[PDB]
């Protein structure tokens, strides 16, 4: 219901980057950064859900999810 | 296909058939005035109730 406080503390909103390689073919795997975007104290041992990479063009080019490494 | 398109720009009409929104806020007072007056009085006098002899004739 739209009238519900959340107050989560396992979740972040981040952004995703990634480079196109050349000749690129559906099917192929791409490493992803993954930054956080506000107010978050860390993403150790987070997990990527579905995000669509967009081009320049606004269009999904990849689709990216997975486990994230973290130094530490 | 919809083109190239900023990300942190701000969204403005850029190409024929965009839209855009015109909040319209329009107030305009215009006035004048204007007078001119001017008068004029004028009372004059003279009377001889009563004239010695010597100056009767004048």
């Amino acid at each position: 219901p739209t009238g519900t406080n959340m107050q989560l503390k396992n979740v972040a909103a981040v952004m995703v980057t990634a480079s196109y390689p050349p000749f690129a073919r559906q099917g192929q795997t791409i490493d992803v950064v993954v930054s956080s975007m506000g107010n978050a104290k860390s993403l150790r041992g987070g997990t990527l859900l579905m995000t669509p990479l967009k081009g320049v063009d606004s269009q999904v080019y990849a689709l990216a999810q997975g486990n994230i490494l973290v130094g530490g | 296909n919809y083109g190239y398109q900023p990300l942190f720009e701000d969204r403005r009409p850029r190409n024929i058939g965009d839209t855009l929104t015109i909040v319209l806020q329009e107030n305009v007072s215009a006035s004048k005035s204007s007078s001119a007056n001017a008068s004029r009085d004028g009372k004059t006098s003279f009377g001889f109730d009563t004239v010695p002899r010597y100056l009767q004739g004048l």
